[PDB]
């Protein structure tokens, strides 16, 4: 990325924020063809401004562009819940030639604390059945969108085996993540019980399930 | 109007692949295409530009050498062909309309991978406020995605459908879960439908108490 954004931006509702741009007197400075695009996750980006300073129709008022010496800067005037996204820039150098930005992640804070809710799943009998197990542990509806998880044979730690998703956004703005624990069935068949431990904001909660 | 890109690659290091944009709803002939491709978790990388009426085209110092963009007029469609595949060619690859990027296709995934794709193995979730929750565990296929239906699609409502782990076996997992009735377990059929494309494999299992 021949283009230098800020690896992440945050404010509150309401409030403005600038993404900056930044490049030398060779590009930037020399050449006016600056797109911006909103990446939403797991989406195409969209083109939210061009030329600088100009809004494709439909593209809220709050966002507008500008360029000042080797830096082009898009502005969020008045930031809204649903304008998290990764934000680009792009620039058109001539010869047939176009640089993007590094990206920039956008974080509106505001939302209320939502502690996660867990449900926990046993081996089946069917993988059992086929020499292995695997224990389910779901988490969903928490903001913020960052947990911890540990589990627990009995009440001692579990050291090998686990794997744990990144948050991801839901539909409903809260965040979702999953974490799965690998045992024999051996394993899972000889302690009293298996515990999966979600820690959110300091508060740690639980399941436990048993053979 | 519309720019629609051909389905997912997976593709061994040293092979080549060559995706296609189908344009519509507007004058194909009248806007060049650019190809910009996504690394997972990474930035946006421009690979270069293709004319649909000089017979132009231009590459990132990147990747030239290495691909060839071309348009077929009879069909609306761009193509582009990258060869010398390697692994951190693994990415989602877009099609762009003109010289402001105005318009996206919805991307089309490669992989390169010296490993083949794999189909999951599914099983059930057993169900153990009046609810209970079900679901399937979709264990251990390469690469991504899966979807998950329920009833072949005649239940809906309050099904979640979790985003995938990437284990230490290089392969993925996912959970689909649907809360239902208590009253209903044991009168009610309850059947995950999961499909993946890549190994052009679906699996029906039904989850019982």
């Amino acid at each position: 990325s021949a283009l230098t954004q800020p690896p992440s931006v945050s404010g509150s509702p309401g409030q403005s924020v600038t993404i900056s741009c930044t490049g030398t007197s060779s590009d930037v400075g020399s050449y006016n063809r600056v797109s911006w695009f909103q990446q939403p996750p797991g989406t195409a980006p969209k083109l939210i401004i061009y030329e600088v300073s100009n809004r494709p129709s439909g593209v809220p008022d709050r966002f507008s562009g500008s360029k000042s010496g080797n830096t082009a800067s898009l502005t969020i005037s008045g930031l809204q819940a649903e304008d998290e996204a990764d934000y680009y820039c792009s620039l058109y150098i001539s010869s047939s030639t176009w640089v993007f930005g590094g990206g920039t992640k956008l974080t509106v804070l505001g939302q209320p604390k939502a502690a996660p809710s867990v449900t926990l799943f046993p081996p089946s009998s069917e993988e059992l059945q086929a020499n292995k197990a695997t224990l389910v542990c779901l988490i969903s509806d928490f903001y913020p969108g960052a947990v911890t998880v540990a589990w627990k044979a009995d009440s001692s730690p579990v050291k090998a085996g686990v794997e744990t998703t990144t948050p991801s956004k839901q539909s409903n703005n809260k965040y979702a993540a999953s974490s799965y624990l690998s045992l024999t069935p051996e394993q899972w068949k000889s302690h009293r019980s298996y515990s999966c431990q979600v820690t959110h904001e300091g508060s740690t909660v639980e399941k436990t399930v048993a053979p | 109007m519309q720019l629609v890109q051909s389905g997912a690659e997976v593709k061994k290091p040293g092979a080549s692949v060559k995706v296609s944009c189908k344009a519509s709803g507007y004058t194909f002939t009248n806007y060049g295409l650019h190809w910009v491709r996504q690394a997972p978790g990474q930035g946006l990388e421009w690979m270069g530009w293709v004319s649909t009426n000089n017979g132009h085209t231009n590459y990132a110092q990147k990747v030239q050498g290495r691909v060839t963009m071309t348009t077929d007029t009879s069909t609306s469609t761009a193509y582009m062909e990258l060869r010398s595949l390697r692994s951190d060619d693994t990415a989602i690859y877009y099609c762009a309309r003109g010289v402001d990027l105005d318009y996206w296709g919805q991307g089309t995934l490669l992989t390169v991978s010296s490993a083949s794709t794999k189909g999951p193995s599914v099983f059930p979730l057993a169900p153990s406020g009046g609810t209970a929750a079900l679901g399937c565990l979709v264990k251990d296929y390469f690469p991504e995605p899966v979807t998950v239906s329920w009833n072949s699609g005649a239940l809906t409502s309050g099904v979640h459908t979790f985003p995938a782990v990437l284990q230490s076996s290089g392969l993925y997992s996912l959970s689909s879960v649907v809360t239902v009735p208590s009253s209903s377990l044991g009168t009610q059929t309850y059947i995950c439908n999961v499909n993946h494309k890549p190994s052009n494999t679906k699996v029906d299992k039904r989850v019982e108490p």
